[PDB]
């Protein structure tokens, strides 16, 4: 449950967001945190995440972070469609929806 | 950089003679000239230019002055024999570069390989083959002649031809093959019944 | 400043001396160091030529010392004509024949052409490589006008006013 | 094989094993290819019956 | 990188060159002239097999 | 320079402080033969043969990588793992199997290390004092 | 910079001490040797 | 020519001097020395003809971001100019004449 | 002599197993020689070690049938 | 300098430059449903997610070994990008590759992947030693600045901008300062500061034609003995 940050070990933390204004604000923070994107404050729900310089490879480190601060684990098949801010946060309202209903985490 | 003055030294030899300190004895290379070369002519102008700017152009000084031989070859065969011993591979790989950079065809170094090998076998053979004439001498037979190749009326046997149809029909005897009949190990069962009588 | 990180991880089975990884240039530098440095021979005159009538000496006194060591050098000769008119006879169309019969068989030719065009795009390396430069540095310069126009707005604002 | 003459007693030792090589390691060629096919080799080799 | 060609057993000189230049240097005058394809691995193997109703897969 | 020219140094101290600082700066032909035997660092003090083991080691090291570095031919066997097609799979374990067997080139060189030598003709004219035999001597 | 060892103006403890390239070679060795001694052992 | 004498003088003709010096050292020098693998404090030759890509601007910004002007540059760009990409390339000068119009009204 | 010989043979191998630890325990494409050298290692001792053993015994044999042997003829 | 002169240089038997389809006797050909019996075939549809997967997967086992060292991390990403970008940008037209490429180069990463698993990749081991040197030096530099002291690098940078204001001081007719004259003001100085280091020899030939190695040392002869060690 510890990483190195800058050559210090520190104790890392999971959020829980279960509300949709925190995954909107969550997600914005995520994307604007990356170091290729561009616009950041024209960034919005409604953004392509193309149109701010990145692309299918950069959606794999997107989401590679996502599985560090939520906890998740995403498969192969579903980070390829994660190309808009929107389907980030719908993405991650179904999947609390999948855990809150059949009792476990979405198929790996 | 820091270590290259003392690696340097312990890489490689330098010349620890000072032939060249003293003036007069300096060589104009009239004691080791090429004569082959197609500058020849060039080489013996400059050495009659320089034999001619320490006189002045007054050669009959030189003919009065004492003639020198090149102090700085000497021992010189001594030194590549040392160094020949030192780093025998080293020496061998830099004094044939610039012939090896013409590399002749597979087929030729495979013929220079096998003619060579092929030679010194046939030589421990006959090296072999002196100690079977030894052998006989000291067993009460004097030779007069040496050799196998049979002057007389006797068979000659001269070795096999280093090609494939010959090494496909014959190999030589080997003598790890000739050993000891296995019977021998049979005498054991006189051990093995001694220990039983005795009661080991 | 900063302070930066005091250092990053360092392989436990990883050296200079003994890299963990192979190539050829490491095999190159063991090589070199067993063959040692160049002999420059800091001489006026070759050692060979310098010496003739020396190692003319030395060459046939080891030519009769194996000829006087073996007593049997006749069997040696003429066990050796056998294989010596067979290897020859079978090989002198692919050595030798070749160049003025059947076919050429430029096979090898065609490797020491290609490797001498390489010696000499090598020795214009460094004139290739800088003709490629002027190209990019064209098209840098080119981006680099913008800057230097917006430089001079805030003059331009002042002398018309 | 000219460089192989003072390795053993036979100057051809290594020639005669790499026969022998060639033809069992290619003998064994059509043994795994038919392998590779399964069950239906023979539709592979003569196609369907008749 | 020649350290990766070597432990990844890419052994085919300039399989991984986009413009393997040297190979064409190489096969200026070579029967069927052709250079090593993009990214080719000595060790893959992508050959099929088919049973038809006609013989030898046809 | 190595940890036994060093043990050398300690030893040769005192002996080294005689040739150089009294001998090697004496005169005439003392200083001469004191600066021909002085004590240093060693000029052309590389060991060849050394270095002819780290090249052959590191050479042939990278020949065990290549040959021992093969696809298994089990995983082969079932089709479902990255080889459909391998007609030579059955090649896989030779390269594998000789580097191996490499390892008894030095264990076993020669015929007196394969065998009971004294079982042999050859180790008979070794005590005869390299000397020819009847082939038939192992009888008698 | 003008302190570097000199092969002929050398004292004998420096020389002693001097611990160049091919010390720095045998120590990597010696990191071989001693991590093999389970595996040797 | 082919004609360079006999096989013992061979590596005699060789050497071609820079200067008039006699007698000439006649070995000809077939390559550099080079006896410590020592770390060299050039840069690589093979940052020779690459195009411009995104190791520009990465590196721009931590050069920049050395300097207080720099660090405002960066983070004004980074977070109000509407592209789509940092590697900026100017083809026109539309974005920079639509500026002074809107800034030399007053 | 040749126990002794085929030990310092066997003593090699394990230098030049120590003297390229570091590429034989961490580089996988050298994984079959650190697999199956300690197996190759053990044959080897083996061969060596059986050849003397069985040496020695066939010599003790020898020598107390000689000596009960020549007893029995006194 | 100098081009190569065969306009044939880049003639295959498949065409010009052809990289991806090599012209060989074995050709593909197509396969019918009606008349095909069985088949053995390794190809299928999953290249697609694997090449996603490897990704991720050389992405996160490359930064076990970064100990949070977030430039390193981005400097990597942009590495990585540039390994997974080949078949994107190449002059390869690799969708047209003989028996398709984007299975042979899934297959290529993989490797690369186990080998980064194993923290035995080249580039890897690379990245550790060139990292090491980068911080060492930045970590002298920080030294020199907590002590008060200059570093070298603003010395030079301080010496370079008195040079702009002599020179522009002095060229008052021309009020142009291109970066031509600012860049060849600091190469000037940088020839000279390069010399004035004790370095090993880089170029081949000094300023005769012999070069400048230990090796080159002839005639005349006059060095002595090599003197021991002093006591
Ligand atoms: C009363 C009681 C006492 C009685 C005493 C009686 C005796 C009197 C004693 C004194 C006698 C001499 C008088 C003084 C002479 C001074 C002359 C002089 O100024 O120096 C010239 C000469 C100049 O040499 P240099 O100029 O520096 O270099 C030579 C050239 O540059 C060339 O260098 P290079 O590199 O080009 O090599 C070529 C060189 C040599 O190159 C070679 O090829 C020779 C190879 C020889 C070694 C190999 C031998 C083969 C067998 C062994 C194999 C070795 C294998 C090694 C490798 C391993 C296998 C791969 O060629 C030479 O032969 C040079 C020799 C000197 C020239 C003389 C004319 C030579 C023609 C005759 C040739 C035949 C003899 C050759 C002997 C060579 C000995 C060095 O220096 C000497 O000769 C030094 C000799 C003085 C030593 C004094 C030792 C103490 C004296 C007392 C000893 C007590 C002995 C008791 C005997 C008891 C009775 C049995
Ligand atoms: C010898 C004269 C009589 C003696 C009197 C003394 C005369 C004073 C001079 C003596 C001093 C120099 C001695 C000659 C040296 C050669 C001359 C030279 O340097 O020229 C530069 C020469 C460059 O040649 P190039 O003409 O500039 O260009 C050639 C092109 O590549 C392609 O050229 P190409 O396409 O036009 O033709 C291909 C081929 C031309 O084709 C051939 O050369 C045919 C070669 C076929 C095999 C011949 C085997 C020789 C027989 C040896 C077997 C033992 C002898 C006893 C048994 C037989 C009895 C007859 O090229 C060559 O090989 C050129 C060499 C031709 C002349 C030299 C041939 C000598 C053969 C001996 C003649 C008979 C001697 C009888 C022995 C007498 C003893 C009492 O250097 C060489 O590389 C060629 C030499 C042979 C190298 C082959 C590769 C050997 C690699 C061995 C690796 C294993 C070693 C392991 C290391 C060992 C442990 C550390
Ligand atoms: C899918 C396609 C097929 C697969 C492709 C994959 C092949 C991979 C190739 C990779 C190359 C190997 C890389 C490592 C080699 C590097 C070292 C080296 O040897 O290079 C030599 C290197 C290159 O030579 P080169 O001068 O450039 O000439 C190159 C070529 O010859 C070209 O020059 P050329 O055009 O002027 O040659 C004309 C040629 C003209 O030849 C012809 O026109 C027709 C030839 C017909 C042959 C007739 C056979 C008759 C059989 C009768 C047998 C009776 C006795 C049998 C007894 C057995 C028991 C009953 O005649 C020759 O001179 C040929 C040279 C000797 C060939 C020896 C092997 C022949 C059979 C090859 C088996 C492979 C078959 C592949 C299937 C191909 C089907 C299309 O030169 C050197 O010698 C330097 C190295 C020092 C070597 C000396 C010691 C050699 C021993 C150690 C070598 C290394 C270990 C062994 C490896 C294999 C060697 C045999
Ligand atoms: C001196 C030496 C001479 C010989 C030299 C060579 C030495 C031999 C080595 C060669 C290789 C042998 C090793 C084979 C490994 C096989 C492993 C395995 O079992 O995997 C299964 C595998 C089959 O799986 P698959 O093909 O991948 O796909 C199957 C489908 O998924 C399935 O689709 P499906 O479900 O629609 O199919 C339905 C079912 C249909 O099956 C049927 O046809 C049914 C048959 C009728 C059953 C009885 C019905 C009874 C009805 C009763 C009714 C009761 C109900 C009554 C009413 C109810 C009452 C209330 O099919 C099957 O499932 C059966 C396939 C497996 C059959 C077994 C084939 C291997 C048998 C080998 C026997 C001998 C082995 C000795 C080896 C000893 C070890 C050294 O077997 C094979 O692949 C066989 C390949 C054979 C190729 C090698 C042939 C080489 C040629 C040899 C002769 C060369 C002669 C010339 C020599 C020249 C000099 C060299
Ligand atoms: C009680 C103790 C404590 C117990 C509990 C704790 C221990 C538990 C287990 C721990 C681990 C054990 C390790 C092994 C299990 C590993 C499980 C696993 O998943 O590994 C997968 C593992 C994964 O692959 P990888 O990591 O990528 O690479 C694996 C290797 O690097 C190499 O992979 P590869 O695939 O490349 O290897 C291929 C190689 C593998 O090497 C072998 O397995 C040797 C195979 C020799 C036998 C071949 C049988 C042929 C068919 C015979 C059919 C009848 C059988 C009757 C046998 C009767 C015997 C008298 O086989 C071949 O080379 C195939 C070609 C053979 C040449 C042609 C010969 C066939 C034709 C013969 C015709 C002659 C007769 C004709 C007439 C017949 C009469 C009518 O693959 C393995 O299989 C690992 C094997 C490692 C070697 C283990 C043994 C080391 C040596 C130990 C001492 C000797 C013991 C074995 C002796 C066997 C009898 C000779
Ligand atoms: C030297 C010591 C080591 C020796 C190692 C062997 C070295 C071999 C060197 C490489 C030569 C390999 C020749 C391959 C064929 C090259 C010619 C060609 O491509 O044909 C094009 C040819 C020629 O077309 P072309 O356009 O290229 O040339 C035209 C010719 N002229 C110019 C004269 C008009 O076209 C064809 O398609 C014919 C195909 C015939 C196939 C013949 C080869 C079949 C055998 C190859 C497989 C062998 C595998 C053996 C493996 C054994 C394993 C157990
Ligand atoms: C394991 O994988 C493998 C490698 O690694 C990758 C290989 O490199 C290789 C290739 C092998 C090589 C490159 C090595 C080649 C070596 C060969 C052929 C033989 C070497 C022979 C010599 C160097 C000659 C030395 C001469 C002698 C030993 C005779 C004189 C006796 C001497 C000098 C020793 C006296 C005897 C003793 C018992 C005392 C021992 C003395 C010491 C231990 C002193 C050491 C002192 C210190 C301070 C260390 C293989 C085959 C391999 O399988």
């Amino acid at each position: 449950l510890t990483q190195y940050v800058e050559g210090q070990i520190v104790n890392r933390n999971q959020l829980t967001l279960k509300k949709q204004e925190d995954i909107e604000q969550y997600v914005l923070k995520l994307v604007r945190g990356y170091f290729r994107t561009t616009n950041k404050q024209g960034l919005n729900i409604n953004s392509v995440l193309q149109d701010h310089g990145l692309d299918e490879f950069d959606s794999i480190e997107l989401a590679m972070q996502v599985e560090e601060d939520l906890g998740y684990v995403i498969s192969a098949e579903t980070i390829p469609v994660l190309n808009k801010v929107k389907h980030f946060v719908n993405y991650i309202n179904h999947v609390e929806q999948f855990k809150a209903e059949n009792g476990k985490a979405p198929i790996a | 950089s820091l270590h290259e003055k003392m690696q340097t030294d312990y890489l490689w030899v330098k010349d620890h003679s000072q032939a060249d300190s003293w003036a007069k004895a300096r060589t104009h290379g009239y004691n080791y000239i090429a004569h082959t070369v197609p500058n020849k002519k060039e080489r013996y102008e400059m050495i009659w230019r320089s034999m001619g700017k320490s006189t002045d152009w007054e050669l009959e000084k030189f003919r009065l002055g004492k003639k020198f031989p090149d102090r700085g070859n000497k021992r010189r065969w001594f030194k590549n024999l040392f160094r020949l011993i030192k780093n025998p591979m080293g020496y061998i790989f830099w004094k044939t570069y610039k012939a090896r950079l013409a590399k002749p065809s597979l087929i030729v170094t495979s013929m220079f390989i096998g003619f060579t090998l092929g030679f010194i076998k046939l030589k421990a053979q006959s090296i072999a083959y002196s100690k079977k004439q030894y052998a006989t001498l000291r067993a009460g037979k004097n030779i007069e002649g040496s050799g196998q190749v049979h002057f007389g009326y006797h068979d000659q046997k001269w070795g096999m031809p280093a090609i494939p149809m010959f090494q496909l029909m014959y190999y030589e005897l080997p003598g790890n093959s000739i050993v000891v009949n296995p019977c021998r190990n049979q005498n054991y069962r006189l051990y093995f019944e001694m220990r039983k009588k005795l009661g080991i | 400043m900063k302070k930066p990180m005091a250092k990053a991880y360092e392989h436990p089975y990883n050296s200079e001396h003994h890299p963990l990884n192979f190539s050829a240039v490491k095999i190159a530098e063991t090589f070199h160091d067993f063959i040692g440095p160049e002999q420059v021979s800091p001489h006026y005159e070759s050692f060979a030529m310098s010496r003739k009538f020396l190692l003319t000496f030395w060459g046939g006194f080891f030519v009769l010392n194996f000829g006087m060591a073996t007593v049997d050098l006749n069997w040696i000769m003429k066990s050796t004509y056998i294989p010596w008119i067979f290897w020859f006879q079978l090989m002198y169309f692919y050595v030798e024949g070749k160049n003025s019969m059947f076919m050429p068989l430029l096979q090898r030719f065609y490797r020491r052409a290609a490797a001498n065009e390489i010696f000499t795009m090598e020795a214009f390396y460094h004139e290739n490589i800088e003709n490629k430069l002027r190209n990019l540095m064209r098209i840098t310069k080119g981006q680099l006008e913008y800057w230097d126009i917006h430089t001079s707005y805030g003059e331009i604002r002042a002398d018309s006013i | 094989h000219g460089w192989t003459s003072m390795l053993s007693h036979a100057v051809l030792l290594l020639s005669c094993y790499s026969i022998i090589i060639m033809f069992l390691f290619i003998l064994g060629m059509p043994t795994l290819l038919l392998y590779d096919f399964g069950i239906f080799f023979l539709a592979y080799l003569k196609g369907a019956g008749k | 990188e020649l350290e990766e060609l070597t432990e990844t057993h890419n052994y085919i000189p300039g399989a991984k060159d986009d413009v393997n230049l040297r190979g064409y240097l190489a096969t200026q005058f070579a029967w069927g002239k052709k250079v090593i394809s993009f990214y080719r691995h000595p060790a893959d193997d992508f050959k099929c097999a088919k049973a038809t109703k006609n013989m030898l897969g046809r | 320079m190595n940890p036994i020219q060093k043990a050398w140094l300690k030893i040769l101290e005192p002996v080294s402080y005689v040739i150089n600082e009294k001998m090697a700066k004496r005169t005439g032909i003392i200083g001469k033969l004191g600066r021909f035997f002085a004590i240093g660092p060693r000029e052309y003090g590389v060991h060849p043969i050394n270095r002819m083991f780290i090249f052959m080691n590191r050479k042939y090291m990278a020949f065990q990588a290549v040959a021992l570095h093969r696809y298994s031919f089990v995983k082969s066997l079932t089709h479902n793992g990255f080889h459909m097609l391998r007609v030579f799979r059955h090649f896989a374990f030779v390269l594998p199997a000789t580097v191996l067997a490499g390892l008894g080139l030095f264990v076993y060189w020669g015929d007196d290390n394969k065998c009971y030598s004294p079982d042999r003709f050859p180790y008979l004219k070794k005590r005869a004092g390299d000397m020819a035999l009847p082939l038939n001597s192992l009888n008698q | 910079p003008q302190l570097w060892p000199n092969p002929n103006k050398l004292r004998f403890a420096d020389l002693y001490k001097y611990q160049g390239v091919e010390m720095k070679k045998i120590n990597d060795s010696i990191k071989n040797y001693k991590a093999a001694k389970f595996y040797i052992g | 020519t082919l004609q360079w004498g006999s096989l013992a003088e061979r590596p005699m003709v060789d050497r071609v001097m820079s200067t008039s010096t006699w007698p000439v050292p006649y070995y000809q020098r077939l390559f550099k020395a080079y006896p410590i693998r020592e770390k060299k404090d050039k840069m690589s030759l093979l940052l020779s003809d690459i195009d411009i890509d995104d190791t520009n601007w990465y590196q721009a910004k931590d050069f920049l971001r050395g300097s207080f002007r720099g660090r405002q540059i960066v983070d004004y760009v980074e977070n109000n100019i509407a592209s789509n990409t940092y590697i900026l390339i100017q083809q026109d000068v539309a974005n920079m004449a639509k500026a002074y119009v809107h800034d030399i009204c007053g | 002599a040749t126990a002794l010989y085929k030990s310092s043979a066997l003593a090699g191998n394990l230098f030049l197993y120590a003297y390229n630890y570091n590429n034989f325990t961490a580089n996988i494409r050298l994984r079959t020689m650190r697999y199956l050298f300690p197996v190759v290692s053990l044959a080897i001792f083996g061969n060596i070690y059986w050849d003397y053993r069985s040496q020695l015994v066939k010599v003790n044999l020898f020598d107390e049938y000689i000596q009960a042997r020549a007893q029995e003829l006194v | 300098g100098y081009k190569i002169r065969n306009k044939s240089i880049f003639w295959t038997r498949a065409g010009w430059k052809n990289n991806w389809h090599p012209k060989n006797f074995n050709a593909p050909r197509p396969s019918y449903g009606e008349f095909t019996m069985g088949i053995r075939c390794r190809n299928d549809h999953h290249s697609f997610l694997r090449y996603v997967q490897t990704y991720r997967n050389m992405s996160r086992h490359c930064k076990q070994y970064f100990l949070g060292d977030k430039q390193l991390e981005e400097t990597f990403i942009l590495g990585l990008r540039s390994l997974f970008l080949v078949p994107y940008d190449s002059q390869c037209l690799t969708d047209q590759i003989k028996h398709g490429g984007e299975r042979r180069f899934v297959d290529q990463l993989d490797r690369d992947f186990e080998l980064i698993s194993y923290n035995t990749h080249p580039y890897q081991l690379f990245t550790y030693t060139v990292r090491n040197e980068h911080l060492a030096w930045k970590n002298e530099q920080y030294e020199k600045i907590q002590k008060g002291e200059k570093t070298f690098e603003q010395e030079l940078l301080d010496y370079l901008d008195e040079q702009v204001l002599a020179e522009k001081a002095k060229l008052r007719d021309g009020q142009n300062f291109s970066i031509e004259r600012m860049t060849e003001i600091a190469l000037h100085v940088f020839r000279k500061a390069r010399a004035g280091k004790v370095r090993p020899a880089q170029d081949v030939r000094g300023p005769d034609g012999n070069v400048n190695d230990f090796l080159e040392q002839r005639r005349p002869f006059e060095h002595p003995n090599p003197t021991g060690v002093t006591h």
